[PDB]
């Protein structure tokens, strides 16, 4: 992209390298939400995604992660404070690879996010879409296979490294 | 011989549905939050001299996915409707569960127990009388519980079985 930043996650399975997933962040249309994810991926504010876990993976739906404060699926925080408002609903959950914010209801974005592995249109207007997988969808499909119907993973899937490319 | 009962635990986020179920099944409490998607458990017990196989469906507090929630209610024979005594909104949600259960099951008489959980906490916002009055208006039992101390846990589940048996006598 000439405009949108690219970030990467190096994914690990029980500490072993699985592969790299890169993401285009739609700063052109969702700038505040894209900037939060970018800065959490570089760690430039002193905290962020490196070391955190994809704690909820449900095959056919999504891979969810990003709780680096409580490490139990209830936490996370943004670069703007603990939570920030839903920026816009311009983009929709149109298929595999969509990157969108997890939340606990309206205006509760922090750091948790999910990567869709299917179209999840029922989430439109309730979760802010802000990016998409650029390279490494095969790695996301590999992560998806470690999930289960209740979201518990059979091995621990972590972000071993992350940062900004280009 | 024995009988089997399909029990479904419902109620708002964080009220203690899973903590109550884990106390019943595993006899322990850990003060950690692990938000549920869906889990099922089985336990053989004797209630009023009659051996029972309990099937327990531990649901998530969320209220999207109405097709799945409808199916939970169709399959379930009795419902533990849980609120937390320190969460007034969770108590205000209770009537919605009773309305949905009655609609899905096409009945004004569905086995249910009202459970006020977290009674060990010093931060009460829902008075016991308020919950007793609501339960009386429904004609259903009300039991205060603590998954932390185990107070009332067995009683809540066993009372629900008793309510199912009473309904089946009709
Ligand atoms: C009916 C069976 N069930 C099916 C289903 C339906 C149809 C068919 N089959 C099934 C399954 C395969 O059958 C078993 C889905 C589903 C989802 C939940 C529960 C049961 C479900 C669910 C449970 C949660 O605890 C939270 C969420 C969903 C939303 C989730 N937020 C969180 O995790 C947040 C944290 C993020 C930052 C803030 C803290 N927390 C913990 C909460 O919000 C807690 N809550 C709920 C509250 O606070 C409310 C009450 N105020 C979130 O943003 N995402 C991103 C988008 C996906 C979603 N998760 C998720 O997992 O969808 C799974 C799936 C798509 C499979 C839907
Ligand atoms: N003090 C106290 N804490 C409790 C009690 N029951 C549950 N908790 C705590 O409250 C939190 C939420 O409990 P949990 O059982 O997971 O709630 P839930 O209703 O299953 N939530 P969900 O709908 O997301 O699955 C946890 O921290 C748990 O330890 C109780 O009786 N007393
Ligand atoms: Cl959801
Ligand atoms: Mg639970």
């Amino acid at each position: 992209s000439m405009v949108n930043p690219t970030v990467f996650f190096d994914i690990a399975v029980d500490g072993e390298p699985l592969g790299r997933v890169s993401f285009e962040l739609f700063a052109d249309k969702v700038p505040k939400t894209a900037e939060n994810f970018r800065a959490l991926s570089t760690g430039e504010k002193g905290f962020g995604y490196k070391g955190s876990c994809f704690h909820r993976i449900i095959p056919g739906f999504m891979c969810q992660g990003g709780d680096f404060t409580r490490h139990n699926g209830t936490g996370g925080k943004s670069i703007y404070g603990e939570k920030f408002e839903d920026e816009n609903f311009i983009l929709k959950h149109t298929g595999p690879g969509i990157l969108s914010m997890a939340n606990a209801g309206p205006n509760t974005n922090g750091s948790q996010f999910f990567i869709c592995t299917a179209k999840t249109e029922w989430l439109d207007g309730k979760h802010v879409v802000f990016g998409k997988v650029k390279e490494g969808m095969n790695i996301v499909e590999a992560m998806e296979r470690f999930g289960s119907r209740n979201g518990k993973t059979s091995k621990k899937i972590t972000i071993a490294d992350c940062g900004q490319l280009e | 011989s024995m009988t089997e009962y399909k029990l479904v635990v419902v109620g708002a986020d964080g009220v203690g549905k899973s903590a109550l179920t884990i106390q019943l099944i595993q006899n322990h409490f850990v003060d950690e939050y692990d938000p549920t998607i869906e889990d099922s458990y089985r336990k053989q017990v004797v209630i009023d001299g009659e051996t029972c196989l309990l099937d327990i469906l531990d649901t998530a507090g969320q209220e999207e996915y109405s097709a799945m929630r409808d199916q939970y209610m169709r399959t379930g024979e009795g419902f533990l409707c849980v609120f937390a005594i320190n969460n007034t909104k969770s108590f205000e949600d209770i009537h919605h569960y009773r309305e949905q259960i009655k609609r899905v099951k096409d009945s004004e008489d569905v086995p249910m127990v009202l459970v006020g959980n977290k009674c060990d906490l010093p931060s009460r916002t829902v008075d016991t009388k308020q919950a007793q009055d609501l339960a009386r208006s429904y004609g259903i039992p009300f039991i205060e519980t603590s998954a932390k101390t185990r107070q009332g846990v067995d009683d809540a589940f066993y009372t629900l079985v008793r309510e199912i048996r009473k309904h089946k006598e009709k």
